[PDB]
């Protein structure tokens, strides 16, 4: 047995009743001595590690050759001045496992975490050697921590793209639906997770050019997608991760919801595709007044209108579509539905529900376009526009596909250096370079929604180890105050940054005089309510720092109206799933699921306590599971009021509670303004 | 399975 | 029970030992009488019939409106002056249920057998009034068939594409991948069948650009192509079908075969993908010598020689990619492979063989490319070019896919009307015609490979047929006698048309300078052997007729040099599935299986004895299955020798026939110069 | 499955 892993082991060996935490220091100390300085590869000089890894393929030349080596020299010291040290086994051992650079047999170690980060900062920083010494200052203090296809792809020459997260519009032709698929595949190859909004597509029993019953719905099309990332798996190492989206009222909602089932059939079950429903506030009414709802084919809507039905406004259109005789319906049990979806939920974990009004309320480019759909991670909250790909002789009519470059504030290290303006600003900086650089050169309309909306996530983690590390339980009122006034804090900053990166290269993001910034409309609730914290134990907590107050605001709008956005979407929390090891911090904001958490990697088992876990704070690393899904709720919410896309909420179910439970929940966060829901996790 | 339970009309508001 | 399904089951009663063979004649007399009589549409003039149905969108306005209506009442006035009576139920029974034009709801039937034979007519002769009558008194005498496609679409507004076979090239690339995906649901949703060669598709756990093990070979691209096809199933009307082909060095050969085996894994299994197996004749020269063989990493002989492995000559090349430390191979049993292939041909009649070096030792278009592959039906043998599809910003090469017409001889009629020399010219400017009028949008090979190659099939029917109807055994020298003189007098007129063709449009195809036309190669064996009949019995057959002789063939061959010739590839016998029962003709050059049909529709039950069949040709109807598979080979390599592409070969094996049997009859065809064998079946 | 049987040589010439 390895002497790390044994060390790491004795942290459950309780010793005069309490766990021996801090056997994690020795644990991460002996697997760096023992096995990383070991199998590390050392040169003579950083100048020879820099000629060794371009040379042979592992870097790329183009952004190295900005900086004179003095500069790369002077940033690398930067990195090594600060002396980090991984505070857990689990930290080292995944940096070590999935973003530390190997050679090309995966043999020995070539970059360390300094190494990574520095060359991470100079891609960042595209020739200036000041702001690559302020990212590595960012990173190195882990205040900042890039997603993992930027952090583990930054700088290198061999390696996927740097966005993840792709959204497409299908529209109903079988040319689209080619093109669909076609791009599923080239996007599952550079890594990216994919998200197809199927609502536009006509549901089963439609007519193909006036013959009847013809089109086989929304289902054959899932099955064409499902092994199209069968196919496109990448050596299956990771297997290709798709997500297919469908309006609630599309007919083919129960077919939809069927291929999850346990007790589907081979011919129609979806095994690599995510499904998610979206969900007007039309029918959570019509399921409240136990009404009789109406499912619709989105062809005859389609040619009585000449719109998708995707595209209307159901709340304004239903009882339309319900009295033209034209239109084609079926009829459905809104509740029955419901119950489904929470059945559904709990058996599979599927599907991801986006309330679509909760979106488009505080949606702030409706103009553009309503968001329809949610990503694969189901955070991302963006305006699409549909493509129409034509024949082959014939041009196409390229829409807008939705993609965002991801990034995650550390709360506890930003709010530890008092440094929510500047983490904020430097990783908006960071998050718009990895857009201006992003070309997807196979997908035309993520191309032109990359170019044209300029679009970042911004998000956070830590959140539950920053308030159990200060004495605050997550379902407390205290911590959804601080939660309002850190993510008001960060949406103004991010604002800012985003109006100053206008001003100074004179271009806004496309169509942006529509937009609710433009019109002054976004800020309304910042210039009228005060986000300041309403606790003193949480006024304490943003000492030193300066809070916006409603002038702030009103001085940021003007400074908008004068000079404009750069991105049409700046924040969205993801689930930041393994980054959240390397950074020591708890996933996204979401509660932690365990406070010892233990994993079992080859024929080896070791254990990872929550970060900062100890006696002092036991009882405030509550488990999800053990707390109430409506604090919860409500905890989101206060976060998701100040977020301009949606946070990957997941729902952490106790296996007693029915699914009249989970549909209260569901409900209760359509009713506190969630944007979306994840997961459905039970234990 | 989780147990089926119907949603009653209370449940629809909060 | 029907009046005229009680009289066609009267058959079976035998009256006197004899079965009631008149039976059929009251059968067809009943059915007529009673049913379509009744359900026929009828129009005071054709003026208001014409009318009607070109208003109702059932016709094209556009080639009706080459004609005056003088010429084309004098049109269906040759039609109808014929008098045609369809001599059995099952004729006149699968015309209106498969051909005969209905109204929009199925209910009534608005063309009678002359009216399609003339809609086809005049959409054949384009403008012509002579033209189209000669076209008209060809197919009323039913000595010319049109396919299918043309025969059921031909002058339709709601037609499917008038050419339904189909062979795409599918280049190593996810982007060809992906195009060839669409192209076969863009080419299935036509109602055609799309065959595509896989043999260039690198094999599984090959490198993707330094990735090694990284590719899951063409079973991936399998299972894709096998979902494009279930997708896209004709509007629900008729189950997609396609084909793949790959050669037997490939490496990925074995996992090609257990696609098809009984027992295979659903994740490997494909249910509407037909596979064919190339074979060139190293692997029969390794298997004779009971030598073990190598299969081919293709991507690696890519590599190493910059061309595809199933672009090089495996004959020459073989020795080299075995020597070649570069080029990845494993070792097999060429026995071995060969007894798996009998086995599962025995068990589910795949896969089709293509002896590739049978195809190309005769190929008049080698220059152009040597035939890599076959189509779903195993007789379309012509050159192929993959398409390099690249990125979406990016300009495609287009390369040639191959798409021919399909046209059949009545042999009887065309025997007994003396009119070979008419019926091959006639048909031949017929399906000229198709190929000059086909346009398909989404295939961009297929349709430059049209425009280019101009190739066309036309095949033979009733073969067997009129053989039987006058005293001659199917395996007789005599049958294969005739079959030589017919075929050769079918080739020498098809090649005459072509010329003249050509002469008179003052172009050739495609690349024709280095064809073996153009340098007189070709008709080498015809101005050295004289192809008359060799018996007296069968000279008799063709009195009145001229037999072209060397020096007929001498003049051919000079007048090719001089003018060119039109037609890349002019005939290839398909199978002639179900236009054999509306022509009263046993399938193509195949004997019949049975000598009377028995045949369950909807919930009666019918018989159809074989064309011709009664008491003094009993015998001669020999079937198929107690022929021997030996003399059935004997007489398609005698009429292949005068085919440019190749003749869909069905094996007839017996139940007590072992794996080695199998194994000998493929080696006999392979001998005997046997180009494509399709099926394998067992009584 | 109708009866495997190998190939026992001199089925490969005619
Ligand atoms: N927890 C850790 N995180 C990161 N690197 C570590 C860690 N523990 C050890 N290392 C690596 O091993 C080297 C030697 O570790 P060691 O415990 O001897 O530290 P030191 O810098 O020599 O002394 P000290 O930490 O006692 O001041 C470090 O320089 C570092 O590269
Ligand atoms: N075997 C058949 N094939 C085609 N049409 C048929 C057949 N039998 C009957 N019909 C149709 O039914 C009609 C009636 O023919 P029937 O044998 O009852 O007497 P008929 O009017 O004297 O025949 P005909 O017009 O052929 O000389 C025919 O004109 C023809 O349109
Ligand atoms: C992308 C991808 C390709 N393949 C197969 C299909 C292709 O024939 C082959 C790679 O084709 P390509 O997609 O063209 O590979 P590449 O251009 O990225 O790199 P290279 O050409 O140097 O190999 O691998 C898979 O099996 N799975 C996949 O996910
Ligand atoms: C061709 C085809 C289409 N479809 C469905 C999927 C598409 O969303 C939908 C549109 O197909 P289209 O490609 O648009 O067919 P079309 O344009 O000829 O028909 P229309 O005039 O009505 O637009 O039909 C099938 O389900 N199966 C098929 O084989
Ligand atoms: N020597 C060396 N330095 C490395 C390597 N990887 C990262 N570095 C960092 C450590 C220092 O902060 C910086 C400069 O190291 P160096 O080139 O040895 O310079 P110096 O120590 O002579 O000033 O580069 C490496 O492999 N070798
Ligand atoms: N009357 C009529 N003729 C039809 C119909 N379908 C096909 N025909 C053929 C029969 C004749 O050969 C041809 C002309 O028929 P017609 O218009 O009645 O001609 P005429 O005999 O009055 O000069 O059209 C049909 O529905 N009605
Ligand atoms: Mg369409
Ligand atoms: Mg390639």
């Amino acid at each position: 047995v390895p002497k790390w892993i044994q060390l790491n082991n004795e942290i459950m060996i309780q010793k005069d009743g309490k766990f021996q935490f801090d056997k994690d220091k020795e644990a991460v100390h002996s697997y760096f001595v023992d096995y990383i300085n070991q199998n590390t590869v050392f040169f003579h000089n950083l100048k020879e590690k820099l000629d060794y890894l371009v040379e042979n393929q592992y870097y790329e030349e183009e952004f190295l050759s900005l900086y004179s080596f003095e500069d790369i020299k002077e940033v690398f010291k930067t990195a090594y001045a600060k002396k980090f040290r991984f505070p857990s086994f689990m930290s080292a051992f995944k940096f070590y496992n999935d973003y530390a650079l190997k050679t090309n047999d995966k043999k020995k170690i070539l970059e360390r975490y300094e190494d990574r980060i520095s060359i991470v900062a100079l891609f960042f920083a595209n020739g200036d050697t000041e702001k690559a010494k302020e990212y590595v200052n960012l990173m190195i203090n882990q205040e900042y921590q890039p997603s993992t296809p930027t952090f583990l792809n930054a700088g290198r020459k061999r390696r996927g793209e740097l966005v993840s997260c792709f959204l497409l519009e299908v529209n109903d032709s079988l040319n689209d639906i080619s093109r669909a698929i076609d791009i599923s595949m080239q996007l599952s190859k550079l890594g990216g997770g994919v998200s197809l909004n199927l609502s536009k597509l006509r549901a089963k029993g439609e007519a193909i050019k006036d013959v009847e019953n013809a089109t086989k719905g929304v289902v054959g099309v899932m099955k064409l997608l499902d092994n199209a990332f069968r196919y496109a798996d990448q050596m299956g190492q990771r297997q290709g991760s798709g997500a297919a989206y469908l309006n609630i009222f599309h007919r083919d909602i129960n077919d939809f919801l069927d291929t999850k089932k346990i007790s589907a059939d081979e011919d129609v079950r979806v095994k690599t595709l995510s499904i998610g429903v979206v969900i007007p506030d039309k029918f959570v009414e019509l399921a409240r007044e136990d009404k009789a709802a109406y499912v619709f084919y989105p062809h005859t809507i389609y040619k009585e209108y000449g719109q998708h039905m995707d595209e209307m406004d159901m709340n304004e259109m239903y009882d339309k579509f319900v009295d033209n005789p034209r239109v084609k319906k079926e009829k459905i049990n809104p509740r029955k539905l419901l119950e489904k979806l929470a059945m559904l939920r709990s058996e599979s974990g599927y599907p991801y529900i986006m309330f679509q009004d909760n979106v488009n309320k505080v949606h702030a480019n409706n103009h553009i376009s309503k968001v329809k759909f949610s990503n694969l991670c189901s955070e991302v909250l963006q305006a699409s526009q549909v493509s129409s790909y034509t024949d082959y002789d014939e041009e196409d009519e390229i829409g807008l596909d939705i993609s965002c470059n991801l990034g995650s504030l550390n709360i506890l290290n930003v709010m530890e250096h008092k440094s929510i303006e500047k983490t904020v600003k430097l990783a908006t900086d960071s998050l718009t370079h990895v857009s201006e650089t992003t070309d997807i050169r196979n997908a035309p309309a993520v191309r032109r929604a990359n170019k044209a909306m300029k679009s970042i996530g911004l998000g956070a983690m830590n959140l539950h180890g920053y308030l159990a590390q200060n004495g605050i339980a997550y379902e407390s009122p205290e911590a959804r105050d601080f939660a309002n006034t850190f993510f008001m804090m960060v949406n103004f900053y991010s604002i800012q940054r985003s109006a100053e990166i206008a001003k100074e290269k004179g271009e806004t993001f496309d169509q942006y005089e529509g937009s609710t910034y433009a019109t002054g409309e976004y800020f309304d609730k910042y210039v009228s309510t005060d986000f300041s914290p309403k606790y003193e134990k949480i006024a304490n907590l943003f000492e030193g720092m300066h809070i916006p107050t409603t002038e702030d605001w009103k001085k940021l709008k003007a400074f908008v109206a004068e000079h404009g956005m750069y991105h049409s979407y700046r924040l969205c929390i993801a689930p930041t799933g393994s980054i959240s090891y390397v950074q020591s911090s708890t996933a996204s904001v979401m509660p932690i699921m365990e406070r010892i958490e233990e994993r079992t990697y080859g024929n080896s088992k070791t254990y990872y306590p929550m970060p900062g876990l100890a006696s002092n704070n036991w009882f405030f690393y509550k488990e999800a599971y053990d707390m109430d899904m409506f604090k919860v709720v409500d905890m989101i919410a206060t976060i998701q009021q100040h977020i301009d896309q949606g946070i990957s909420f997941t729902l952490f179910l106790k296996d007693t509670m029915t699914t009249r439970d989970l549909n209260r929940i569901d409900l209760y966060a359509h009713h506190r303004g969630i944007k979306t829901i994840y997961y459905a996790r039970t234990k | 399975k989780a147990t089926v339970e119907p949603l009653k009309d209370d449940d629809f508001y909060f």
